[PDB]
């Protein structure tokens, strides 16, 4: 895998969360980590070779995972995912990117 | 949009095994809603990403 | 004069702390009604002077 | 006017016989009855020395006993040795105790005979037990038989408190009489000759004791003293430890009904807000193992304290634990051995099984911190960098304490332990070397000094050099300016006087969010404290290095990289009897001037680093993060509402999420409540620890009997606002033994209340707790111009090594390092203001307060003086005072409790008015005079100093500026923009403020600019004058309060102040002589 | 989650005030209007900012 702290890098310095802030609003970059990307990459697998259904969680503030959920809902079907939080996944995406 | 090849590749490699782990089933896989749901954190689809 | 830049929007959960809240208020108030008039109708078709 | 009686009382008490004669002296501002008391005097003295009775003059000159006021009192008494036995004989008629070895888990921390343990005299030492105190333990014995025995008649509650005190006075006076009492020597240390046949910790568990019992008001206090006293006389490592534990979880077991929240260093904002406390079930597991523990140790009552309490979980029961929380800190000191002290930090298990994904992480955040903090001044060429030399030897002074240096000043030998005085040895014969950084290793290893604190475990202090604080000065004070306006610096977010003491917890609590909190103060050998951290401001400074073109700030960066170089490999002396050891530790610890922020910063890092780490298993969003020194929290936010298992299985993968970069932790969890060592909170409310002990102190400092009594007495008065309140006619025996001065062997001297309680450098004590006192009198006026004549005296030693060579060297060299060609117009100047800064040498402070101590008591004994019209407060509140009118008012309750361990009249204060909300300069530091000196230095100079300098002329005022550091062309320009005249008013405030304790003790926690005390205040406005409205506002104010204290009830006011007298005072403002001690100061934060 | 239709729930009984304590019974709804401001006091979020 790729070497973690130069992704840190990067996108911390481009995001520049820091520079967001509310003002209490500490905006450091969260779970960016191995041991969570085959930890998905073992989920999403297991998920539809079992058929287990398997449902999202996440924060809208932190952008960067819907980002990385229109990836997620354009590979892996949606019918696997509870329909619940695939439209709540969809329309934050929505109402915060697209439209 | 600067993760585009190796995303590429990722999807192919997740695709690929999930077909040759596909191979090696017996029953019938069905879908279904079920009562209880895996969780997924984004952060995960993030780091993998 | 001390405002600026700075929004507040109630969390769901206080939301759904206040609408459960009011809502056992609301039928406790309904239910116990309830039983008193049924106390007073039975006394009153009971003759009890 | 009732402490004098009972100094009478006392005197009365210990002497008791014939010979014991009693003698007062007295003044007046009025020249005849002077003379009348000049005549009683002689009279008396002659009487005195003529052995006839005293009681009969008394009579004839009544006039002078009545209307004149008291100074002190002579004692003529002969030695009368061992009256202490034959005082205590009666009050021992119980059973002493017994030791019991097999308690502790160390051989020497037992309560055995010293020949047990120390055969020989040759390796004797008192300092595993040391007080370390200039008070006896027949002091103490006196005062509380004295206290029994004029408390031994009333029939009240008060009997009811002093049947218990009485109690446990007879199971400490069976005790001590079964062996005697261990005698002072002149220095108040304990020789070999007198412990030889004792128990070894005999003295401390006595001093704490009586403490203890002196501190007795209620059923449950008496049965925490009794189960602590008779405890702590074997127990003496594993009792605070224990019972000040189960405290961080009951915080976490309290529902919050109404809350605080903080904005800026002191604003609130209440709310009433709900929030329940979801605590899991292992927790009380653990709790139960804690009480099962504390019963193990035999302790039966405050187990079921805390028992009983658990059935409701209720606040308003609840400060029961916070007074227990302060019942473990009256018990004293764990004074173990540096070598064992040493060894509960220097125990390593260092693995090759961590992760690299971690530290590299880690690594890579402390360099962009470092490199966040330094950026603009690297790139912006500041002048403290380029000169980071010069700066840091002017501030030498607020420096640690260097390993002990033979030295010589000309003609002497000093053994110096200041830095600046190191360096003047050093220049001299050619050592004085900046560049070239001392190693620290085998061939060279590092001192140490322990860092203690009760309770707790023993921190370790490096002695390092005086190199490395001239290295990293520059760059440390940027770091902590870049770390002013940071929000997670919890030692030092504020706007520049102040921290957030009230802490900033509550903003985002709710039944969705939770909290993890951990104590870091163990993570000092950890194996993320060493190659990484270091490593990491390595590469930092070298992306600075490449981020700068001059030439300057490149070597004052490279040699605080070599600092941080020879610090990854450092050593340490510790001895053990005659041999030394030197171990290997690559680690941090305080001692330095960078280990505050620099730990934060670890600290910071490694909880980001641990925090994206649930997130693999939660979706949460970081609301809050804070650091301060040995503790730090996080706030957490979820997508619902919190349960227990969410708590627990949060708190588990902190936990080995921590194990993973091999690093120790207790990890709590919680959702209303956090404890930490400076404060807690339960509740939504904020408590204290109220663990000071007054007669036993950690270390041997260097005041005099004297400023002793003072501390004692502001100590007492920060307990008693945490809550540990002790009997006050305790506190007050003590000081006037304390205070007591002999003159002879049988001539004694006592002072009255009248010289302890006036503003000065001597002021010990106020005749009503929490209120400064003024003058509206002659007399108080008349003394106080007196004293301030005396404050003013010389130290020899300052004046002979100021006179030397290697001062007149030290001082030529900062002037042509820094200016050059006025030799005898600032340079003296120089010389004077480094003068200012030998003072911090302790026996210069010695010499000259031990100065003014003599000339205070030479005319303690002869009559009085008229000082000659130097202006001071009172002189002030003379003439302010008879243009006032009180009325009786009724303020109704508006503002929230938040701090119920205060005192019931204080709270009723906070309860009508608010708690303040903002925070004058108490060191004029926001001051445009101030800030060049905070730009060019860190010199404080008093408000005293800044206050004389602006009523000079325009000419001197750029001498004293360019003295301290400062160029010409800024000082010259300050004068031109006439800024100062913008500045006297400022620099007044603090002043005024500084004088009367407004930011120092129970006028701390007040709110001046109020809207509800401001309707009270009826006086109207003339203009054009702002210090004498701004002093009569003020005045006001405190008469309100002061009034409010000691009575409850209000009153109005009203002022029609007439503008001629408005005039006449605007000259006697900038013209005060006056002064007020430090160590008369309260700090409620310590 | 999904829940299945093995799953029931009650419903609360919220029908509104058949008593009108708006009319002439002054002195409990001060303590109803009482309790509702005191309630909706903890549920105002605070100025964070």
């Amino acid at each position: 895998l790729v070497s973690t702290e130069a992704q840190i890098q990067k996108m911390s310095q481009d995001l520049q969360l820091e520079a967001l802030t509310i003002q209490s609003e500490t905006q450091f970059l969260t779970g960016i980590n191995s041991q969570a990307a085959n930890d998905c990459f073992k989920t999403l697998i297991a998920a539809m070779l079992s058929q287990r259904t398997m449902s999202l969680d996440f924060v809208t503030t932190n952008y960067m995972s819907l980002i990385s959920g229109m990836w997620l809902l354009t590979v892996v079907p949606n019918d696997m995912f509870i329909r619940e939080s695939l439209v709540a996944c969809q329309l934050a995406i929505i109402n915060t990117i697209i439209y | 949009s600067n993760r585009l090849g190796q995303l590429v590749d990722l999807t192919r490699l997740l695709a690929y095994n999930y077909e040759t782990l596909m191979a090696c089933i017996t029953m019938n896989m069905q879908h279904v809603q079920t009562l209880t749901t895996e969780k997924l954190q984004l952060t995960s689809v993030t780091s993998l990403c | 004069m001390l405002i600026g830049n700075a929004t507040v929007i109630p969390s769901p959960q206080t939301l759904f702390h206040y609408y459960n809240v009011n809502v056992n208020f609301h039928s406790n108030y309904n239910e116990r009604i309830n039983d008193a008039v049924a106390i007073i109708t039975a006394a009153n078709r009971l003759n009890l002077y | 006017g009732k402490y004098n009686l009972i100094l009478s009382e006392y005197l009365s008490f210990i002497y008791n016989s014939q010979s014991a004669v009693q003698i007062p002296i007295y003044y007046s501002s009025n020249s005849e009855l002077e003379n009348r008391c000049i005549e009683f005097h002689s009279k008396c003295l002659e009487n005195s020395k003529n052995g006839l009775s005293l009681k009969k003059l008394f009579v004839e000159y009544s006039d002078v006993i009545e209307n004149a006021t008291l100074l002190s009192i002579l004692s003529y008494s002969y030695d009368k040795y061992n009256a202490v036995e034959r005082k205590l004989v009666k009050y021992a008629k119980g059973k002493p105790l017994e030791a019991d070895l097999t308690v502790n888990e160390l051989d020497y921390e037992n309560n055995k005979i010293t020949s047990e343990l120390f055969p020989t005299a040759e390796e004797y030492t008192d300092l595993l037990m040391d007080p370390a105190i200039l008070t006896s333990l027949s002091s103490n014995l006196n005062a509380v038989m004295f206290w029994l025995e004029k408390h031994e008649n009333d029939v009240a509650e008060k009997l009811k408190i002093y049947k218990r005190r009485l109690d446990l006075f007879t199971i400490v006076a069976s005790t001590v009489n079964k062996y005697g009492v261990p005698r002072h020597n002149a220095k108040y240390r304990y020789e070999y000759e007198v412990m030889k046949d004792k128990p070894y910790y005999l003295v401390t568990w006595a001093n704490s004791s009586i403490e203890m019992l002196m501190s007795v008001f209620s059923h449950e206090d008496y049965l925490i003293a009794r189960e602590l006293i008779v405890l702590s006389y074997s127990n003496r490592s594993t009792l605070a430890k224990l019972v000040s534990s189960p405290m961080s979880i009951l915080v976490a077991l309290v529902d919050i009904n109404g809350t605080f929240i903080t904005n800026e260093e002191l604003e609130l904002e209440f709310s009433n807000k709900y929030v329940r406390a979801i605590v899991p079930d292992q927790t009380f597991d653990e709790l139960k193992q804690m009480l099962d523990n504390m019963r193990k140790a035999g302790l039966t009552d405050i187990p079921k304290m805390i028992q009983d309490w658990l059935v409701d979980c209720s606040i308003e029961k609840f400060p029961l634990m916070a007074k227990i929380y302060s019942w473990s800190f009256h018990v004293g000191f764990r004074k173990q051995k540096m070598l064992d002290a040493a060894l509960d930090q220097l125990k390593t298990e260092y693995t090759e099984d961590v992760d690299d994904e971690m530290y590299r992480e880690y690594t890579m955040l402390i360099r962009d911190e470092v490199v966040k903090m330094l950026e603009e001044p690297v790139k912006h060429d500041d002048h403290l960098l380029q000169d980071s030399e010069l700066a840091g030897l002017l501030s030498m002074s607020s420096a640690s304490n260097g390993e002990s240096r033979q030295l010589k000043f000309g003609r002497k030998t000093i053994f110096s332990t200041k830095k600046n005085m190191h360096v003047m040895d050093d220049m001299a014969n050619g050592r004085y070397t900046p560049g070239i950084i001392p190693p620290v290793n085998v061939d060279k290893p590092i001192p140490l000094g322990r860092r203690d604190v009760p309770g707790r475990r023993t921190r370790i202090i490096f002695i390092l050099p005086y190199e490395y604080f001239i290295a990293q000065h520059a760059v440390v004070e940027k770091m902590l300016i870049y770390a002013k306006h940071t929000r997670e610096y919890a030692e030092f977010y504020s706007q520049s006087n102040q921290l957030l003491s009230y802490g900033d917890v509550t903003r985002f609590l709710s039944n969705n969010s939770m909290v993890l909190y951990t104590d870091v103060s163990q993570w000092d050998s950890s194996q993320h404290n060493t190659q990484p951290f270091r490593k990491g401001i390595i590469m930092g400074l070298d992306m600075l290095a490449n981020m700068t073109n001059d030439a300057r700030v490149i070597q004052t960066l490279n040699l605080y990289k070599q600092t941080q170089i020879n610090l990854m490999d450092s050593y340490v002396q510790i001895p053990d009897g005659n041999v030394i050891k030197k171990i290997q530790y690559g680690a941090v610890a305080s001692g330095e001037k960078q280990t505050k922020a620099a730990n934060s910063i670890a600290n910071l890092a490694l909880i980001k680093t641990v925090l994206s780490r649930i997130s693999n298993k939660y979706s949460f969003a970081t609301k809050i993060i804070r650091v301060d020194g040995d503790d730090n929290y996080a706030v957490l936010q979820f997508n619902t509402e919190v349960t227990k298992q969410m708590v627990q299985d949060v708190s588990n993968d902190v936990r080995e999420t921590y194990a993973r970069m091999n690093t120790k932790v207790k990890a709590l969890v919680s959702t209303v409540g956090i404890e930490i060592a400076k404060r807690y909170i339960a509740g939504g409310k904020i408590f204290f620890r109220a663990g000071i002990n007054l007669l036993n102190n950690e270390k041997k400092g260097q005041s005099t009997q004297w400023d002793q009594a003072a501390v004692l007495y502001s100590n007492y008065i920060v307990n008693r606002l945490r809550g540990f309140e002790t009997d006050r006619e305790f506190i007050l025996t003590k000081i006037m033994q304390m205070t007591s001065v002999a003159i002879t062997g049988s001539l004694r001297l006592f002072p009255s209340e009248r010289v302890l309680t006036t503003n000065s450098t001597f002021k010990v004590f106020d005749s009503e707790d929490f209120i400064i006192e003024y003058g509206t009198t002659d007399d108080e006026v008349y003394i106080q111009r007196a004293f301030m004549s005396l404050s003013s005296q010389k130290s020899g030693i300052a004046d002979e090594i100021a006179a030397s060579s290697t001062f007149k060297n030290y001082v030529s060299r900062l002037s042509e390092q820094l200016l050059f060609s006025k030799n005898n117009i600032v340079s003296r100047g120089i010389a004077l203001t480094e003068k200012a800064k030998l003072n911090s040498y302790a026996p210069i402070s010695l010499e000259k307060r031990r100065a003014q101590i003599s000339a205070l008591l030479t005319m303690l004994q002869k009559p009085v003086t008229f000082k000659s019209s130097k202006i001071t407060i009172n002189d002030i509140l003379r003439d302010i005072k008879p243009f006032f009118t009180v009325n009786e008012a009724h303020l109704p309750i508006q503002y929230q409790k938040f701090m119920p361990t205060l005192p019931d009249n204080v709270q009723y204060i906070i309860q009508c008015i608010g708690s303040r909300t903002y925070q004058i300069e108490d060191d004029g530091s926001k001051s445009a005079i101030s800030r060049l000196i905070s730009k060019y230095s860190v010199y404080k100079p008093s408000i005293e100093e800044l206050y004389k300098v602006i009523s000079l002329h325009e000419n001197e005022i750029q001498l004293y500026l360019i003295s301290l550091g400062i160029p010409k062309i800024d000082a010259d320009t300050y004068v031109g923009s006439k800024i100062y005249s913008q500045d006297k008013y400022r620099i007044l405030e603090s002043y005024v403020y500084n004088l009367l304790s407004i930011n120092y003790g129970c006028y701390q926690l007040f709110d001046f600019n109020s809207p509800d005390l401001e309707k009270l205040i009826r006086i109207p406005f003339k203009g054009k004058i702002p210090a004498v409205t701004f002093i009569l506002h003020l005045y006001a104010k405190l008469e309100v309060i002061n009034h409010a204290i000691k009575n409850g009830s209000w009153i109005s006011l009203f002022c029609n102040y007439p503008k001629s007298e408005m005039i006449k005072l605007w000259k006697k403002m900038w013209n005060i002589t006056s002064l007020r001690s430090p160590y008369t100061n309260a700090n409620f934060f310590q | 989650r999904n829940l299945p239709s093995t799953a029931r729930y009650i419903r609360p009984n919220l029908l509104q005030d058949r008593l009108n304590l708006h009319d002439n019974f002054e002195s409990l709804w001060d303590t109803i209007t009482t309790s509702n401001y005191i309630l909706a006091r903890s549920v105002v979020p605070d100025l964070k900012e």
